[PDB]
C-alpha cells in the first residue's frame, strides 16, 4: 500500500554536497507533508526539517539552517534536497517520513498520527 | 497611508508649480463625483436628511455637501 | 532534547516502565508525543502516538501515560522480539521536533 | 468530531416531514447536524477551487520613461509635432513656454512646447474572472465515531446539483447545494499580484485610476490613461519634463483593505464565502445500532473537558465483554430523578475493545452527573458548569443578529424547515436587505454609525414614524458596529 | 490615487478576517485627530461656524463634525 | 552645503526567519526571545485551540 522510496548510498569527501532523494507512492504526496530525520551510527534521531508538497514551503532546523535546502516536485512525487559543508560527522543514514497536511494545504499543525510511515533509509559516508 | 496626509496647504507654496499641481487640483473632485454616480442611493438619503435636519434652505444645501463630502 | 534512561532491561512477560522527560515547552505543553522502535538496520515504526491512544496495527499491549513533564511508556508481557532501540519524539510549541537519546531494551535470556 | 474545538460551530435540530433540512456552510465555520434517532454529522466547507480563469485586465505599477524629447515651438505659429506620437506608446502633453529672442525666435509671447517619452511598463497585476460555472466547492463529513482520513470528502458542482456520499456504516448522505447562490462570481473579480492575490468587487476593479490593457492583449505595450502614471512638470514656463510616478503597489495594498485574501498563485484557492444548501438525510442510518450495550466496566482515560459552547468531551476505555457495544451513557440531576442534559454523539458504540471511543455531549446549567456504564461501576463524575439559562439565551440571540447581519437573506435558511414564517422572513428580509444595500454602498463603518444615530436622534424627537426611525436607526448601529469596515 | 478610493464596505464582507480589518477600521480616528491636534485654529473656526449656522445644538454639532471631518479628507 | 541627515524613512521591506509560538488557552500569551529583539516585528493574537 503505502510506500516510500529512497535513492541509494553516497560517499563524497568532507566539506561537499550530496543530494538524495524520497520517492512517496501508494497514497497522495500533494496532500502530506515530507519530513527528514537522520541518525548517526550509534547515535540519537535528529529531526532535520519538513518540506510541504502542497505549496512549497520549507522548515529547517537551527543547526541546518544555512547548510540545507529542500525542494519537490509534483509530477514524479519526489522530493530533493541538498547538504552541504559535510562535516566528519555528518555521516548518518537519513530517514523520509510522512505527514497529513490540514483541508487548506498549509503545515501550521501536524496531525496526531504523524510519521506513521518510514522511508527504507539512505546513508551518507564522508571520508 | 501617506496618501491620506499629502503635504498640501501648509502655507510653503510659492511661484513656481508644486509636485502634483495640475494633476491633483481636481482629482478629489473627480472620485467624488465618480463615487455620486456609482452610488446614487446614498447621495439620495444624504439630500433627504439634510432636508429633514435643516431649518433654511442654505443648511439643507450646506448639510447635503458636507454628508456627501465624506462619505467617500 | 528529551533525556530517557540509556538502556532498560526486564524478564520476558514482565511489565516495564521507561520514561521520557523533556520541558514545559516540548513535552508537559503540547500531547504531541510518539515513541519508535529503532530494530538494527531497520527503519524506525511508529506504535504509539497521542499516548492515551493507539495506532492500527499495533499489540495493545503497549501502553502510553504521561506524568507532567515526564512521558511514560509502559509494556505488559514482555516477549522477545522486543528487544530494539526505543526512542521519544515530542513536537514543540516553536514548530520544531525533538527526540530522545534512544534507549536499547534488553530481554533476560 | 473534526468540528469539536471551532469557535464558529452552530447546532441544528430537527428534521422536516422529509427528513431534509436546509443548512449554510461557511469557510472557517462548521455545522453540528443532529436528529432524533439519526446520526450526528459535521459539516464543513474547507476548500473554494475555480478553474480556467480569464484575463480580463491589466493594471500597470511598475513603468519605466525612455527617448525624452521636447520640440522648441514659437508663440502663434500652431502647436509642435513630434514623429513618436505616431504611436501610443509615447505619452505626451501639450504645455506653453516662453519664447523670444534669446529662444532665437523673431517674437516674444508664449510658445508651444510638447515632451514624448516612451511608457514601458515592468511589472504589472493581473484581474482575472471565473464563469460561476467553473466553481470547485470541497466539504468534508465527518460523523461522531468517536474515533481519536477519518472524514470524508465531497466535491461540489454546478454540474451536478445532487452529490452522493457513502459512510461506512451510516448508510449514504444525499447532500443538494446551490453553488451559484452564494458569492456571485460574474460580477466578482480575482486580481493578482505578484504573489498575493485578492478577491474584490469587478467595477471597482474597472475603476481603479491605473494604465490599463483588455485581456485579450498579446503586445503588452498599449497603455490606457498613461497620464495617470506619469507628470510633465513646468517649474518656471521655460519648458516641460516628464517623469514616471513610483510604485503602485504599496498604494494598492492601502486600497485593498476591504478586499478578502484568496490564494492563486497554484491554482484558484478561496477559504471565504458561504454555500446554501439542502441537506437529505433520509438513508442515514445509526452506526451499531444493532448491538447491545455494554455490560462491563469502564474505564476514562482522558479527563472532562468543556468547549467554548458550554459542550463536554470525555474519552473512555471499554475492558469488560461483549465488543462492539453501546455504551450506556446518559445526564442525571443531583436527585438521580431526572434527565437533563441530551447527547450530540447520539448512539455511541466501541468498535474495538482496546479502542478508546470519544463521547461528547452537553450537560444542563450549575451541577449535574456524567453516568457511564451500568450497574455495577457506572463512573461518577459529576460537573460543574458555569452560565445561566438567561446568558445562553441572549447569547445565541447576538450570534443569529450576527449571522443575519453578515449574511443577508440567506441566514434565515440556516436552519430553515420550510415554514411559512420563515418565507415570510426570507421576502421581508431580502428586500429590506435591497434597500440597505443600495442606500449603503461604499461608505465607511464610521459612515453607517453617523447616520444611525442621526436617524436615532431624528427619531427620538418626532407616532409610528419615531418608532420606525429609532428601530432603522439602532439596526444600523449594530450593522455599523459589527462590520469590520 | 487608488488609496483613495479604498474598497470598503461594498458588501462583500465575509467571516473570514479582510486584509486591513483590525488598523483599517481606525486609520480614519487617528489621522484625524492627528489632523485635530496639529491645526486647533481651522477646528476653532469650524466651532465658531457651526455655532453660526446652526440654530439647534444637535445641526451645530453635527455641522461642526461634518466639518471637522472634511478638513484632512478633501486634502 | 552642510545637509545634515534628520531620519531615514524606509519604502520597501522584506520579511525573513518568521517565528511563531502557540500557547494553551487560560496560560497567557507566549512569548519568544525575538520578542525583546525589535528588528522582529511581533504581534499577540488569539487561536482556537
Ligand atoms: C535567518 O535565516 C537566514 C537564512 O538561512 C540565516 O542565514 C540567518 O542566520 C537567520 N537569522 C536568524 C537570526 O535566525
Ligand atoms: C530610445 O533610446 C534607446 C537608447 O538610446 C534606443 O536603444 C532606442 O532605440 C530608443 N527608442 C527608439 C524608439 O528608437
Amino acid at each position: 500500500e503505502v510506500q516510500l522510496v529512497e535513492s541509494g548510498a553516497e560517499v563524497k569527501k568532507p566539506g561537499a554536497s550530496v543530494k538524495v532523494s524520497c520517492k512517496a507512492s501508494g497514497y497522495t504526496f500533494t496532500s502530506y507533508a515530507m519530513h527528514w530525520v537522520r541518525q548517526a551510527p550509534g547515535q540519537r534521531l535528529e529531526w532535520m526539517g519538513w518540506i510541504n508538497a502542497g505549496n512549497g514551503n520549507t522548515k529547517y532546523s537551527q543547526k541546518f539552517q544555512d547548510r540545507v535546502t529542500i525542494t519537490r516536485d509534483t509530477s514524479a512525487s519526489t522530493a530533493y534536497m541538498e547538504l552541504s559543508s559535510l562535516r566528519s560527522e555528518d555521516t548518518a543514514i537519513y530517514y523520509c517520513a510522512r505527514d497529513k497536511v490540514d483541508d487548506y494545504g498549509d503545515y501550521w499543525f501536524p496531525t496526531l498520527w504523524y510519521f506513521d510511515y518510514w522511508g527504507q533509509g539512505t546513508l551518507v559516508t564522508v571520508s | 497611508s501617506v496618501a491620506l496626509v499629502p503635504h498640501v496647504g501648509m502655507g510653503l507654496e510659492t511661484r513656481t508649480e508644486t509636485w502634483m499641481s495640475s494633476e491633483g487640483a481636481w482629482k478629489h473632485a473627480q472620485r467624488i463625483e465618480t463615487w455620486i454616480l456609482r452610488h446614487p442611493g446614498f447621495t439620495i438619503m444624504a439630500a433627504i436628511l439634510a432636508y429633514t435636519i435643516g431649518t433654511t434652505h442654505f443648511q439643507r444645501a450646506l448639510i447635503f455637501i458636507l454628508l456627501t463630502a465624506v462619505a467617500p | 532534547a528529551l533525556t530517557q534512561p540509556a538502556s532498560v532491561s526486564g524478564s520476558p512477560g514482565q511489565s516495564i516502565t521507561i520514561s521520557c522527560t523533556g520541558t514545559s515547552s516540548d513535552v508537559g505543553g503540547f500531547n504531541y508525543v510518539s515513541w519508535f522502535q529503532q530494530h538494527p538496520g531497520k527503519a524506525p515504526k511508529l506504535m504509539l502516538y497521542d499516548v492515551t491512544s493507539r495506532p492500527s496495527g499495533v499489540s495493545s499491549r503497549f501502553s502510553g501515560s504521561k506524568s507532567g513533564n515526564t512521558a511514560s511508556l509502559t509494556i505488559s508481557g514482555l516477549q522477545a522480539e522486543d528487544e530494539a532501540d526505543y526512542y521519544c519524539s515530542s513536537h514543540t510549541s516553536r514548530g520544531t521536533w525533538v527526540f530522545g537519546g534512544g534507549t536499547k531494551l534488553t530481554v533476560l535470556a | 468530531m473534526r468540528c469539536i474545538g471551532i469557535s464558529n460551530r452552530d447546532f441544528v435540530e430537527g428534521v422536516s416531514g422529509g427528513s431534509w433540512v436546509d443548512i449554510v456552510l461557511e469557510h472557517g465555520s462548521c455545522v453540528t447536524t443532529m436528529a432524533k434517532n439519526k446520526p450526528t454529522l459535521d459539516f464543513e466547507l474547507i476548500k473554494t477551487e475555480a478553474k480556467q480563469p480569464a484575463t480580463l485586465r491589466k493594471y500597470c505599477i511598475e513603468a519605466k520613461l525612455t527617448n525624452t524629447t521636447t520640440d522648441s515651438r514659437c508663440p502663434t505659429q500652431g502647436e509642435p509635432s513630434l514623429n513618436e506620437e505616431q504611436d501610443k506608446r509615447f505619452v505626451c502633453k501639450h504645455s506653453m513656454v516662453d519664447r523670444g529672442w534669446g529662444n532665437g525666435c523673431g517674437l516674444f509671447g508664449k510658445g508651444g512646447i510638447v515632451t514624448c517619452a516612451m511608457f514601458t511598463c515592468k511589472k504589472n497585476m493581473k484581474g482575472k474572472v471565473v464563469q460561476p460555472e467553473n466553481l470547485e466547492y470541497t466539504i468534508v463529513i465527518t460523523p461522531h465515531s468517536g474515533e481519536e482520513k477519518h472524514g470524508k470528502e465531497i466535491k461540489i458542482t454546478p454540474q451536478s446539483s445532487i452529490t452522493e456520499a457513502e459512510l461506512t456504516g451510516y448508510g449514504t448522505v444525499t447532500m443538494e447545494c446551490s453553488p451559484r447562490t452564494g458569492l456571485d462570481f460574474n460580477e466578482m473579480v480575482l486580481l493578482q499580484m505578484e504573489n498575493k492575490a485578492w478577491l474584490v468587487h469587478r467595477q471597482w476593479f474597472l475603476d481603479l485610476p491605473l494604465p490599463w490593457l483588455p485581456g485579450a492583449d498579446t503586445q503588452g505595450s498599449n497603455w490606457i490613461q498613461k497620464e495617470t502614471l506619469v507628470t510633465f512638470k513646468n517649474p518656471h514656463a521655460k519648458k516641460q519634463d516628464v517623469v514616471v510616478l513610483g510604485s503602485q503597489e504599496g498604494a494598492m495594498h492601502t486600497a485593498l483593505t476591504g478586499a478578502t485574501e484568496i490564494q492563486m498563485s497554484s491554482g484558484n484557492l478561496l477559504f471565504t464565502g458561504h454555500l446554501k444548501c439542502r441537506l437529505r438525510m433520509d438513508k442515514l442510518q445509526l452506526k451499531g445500532m444493532s448491538y447491545s450495550m455494554c455490560t462491563g466496566k469502564f474505564k476514562v482515560v482522558k479527563e472532562i473537558a468543556e468547549t467554548q459552547h458550554g459542550t463536554i468531551v470525555i474519552r473512555v476505555q471499554y475492558e469488560g465483554d461483549g465488543s462492539p457495544c453501546k455504551i450506556p451513557f446518559e445526564i442525571m440531576d443531583l436527585e438521580k430523578r431526572h434527565v437533563l442534559g441530551r447527547l450530540i454523539t447520539v448512539n455511541p458504540i466501541v468498535t474495538e475493545k482496546d479502542s478508546p471511543v470519544n463521547i461528547e455531549a452537553e450537560p444542563p446549567f450549575g451541577d449535574s452527573y456524567i453516568i457511564i456504564g451500568v450497574e455495577p461501576g457506572q463512573l461518577k463524575l459529576n460537573w460543574f458548569k458555569k452560565g445561566s439559562s438567561i446568558g445562553q439565551m441572549i447569547e445565541t440571540t447576538m450570534r443569529g443578529a450576527k449571522r443575519m447581519a453578515i449574511l443577508g437573506d440567506t441566514a434565515w435558511d440556516f436552519g430553515s424547515l420550510g415554514g411559512v414564517f420563515t418565507s415570510i422572513g426570507k421576502a421581508l428580509h431580502q428586500v429590506f436587505g435591497a434597500i440597505y444595500g443600495a442606500a449603503f454602498s461604499g461608505v465607511s463603518w464610521t459612515m453607517k454609525i453617523l447616520i444611525g444615530v442621526i436617524i436615532t436622534w431624528i427619531g427620538m424627537n418626532s407616532t409610528s414614524l419615531s418608532v420606525s426611525l429609532v428601530l432603522v436607526g439602532v439596526v444600523t448601529l449594530y450593522l455599523g458596529v459589527m462590520v469590520q469596515a
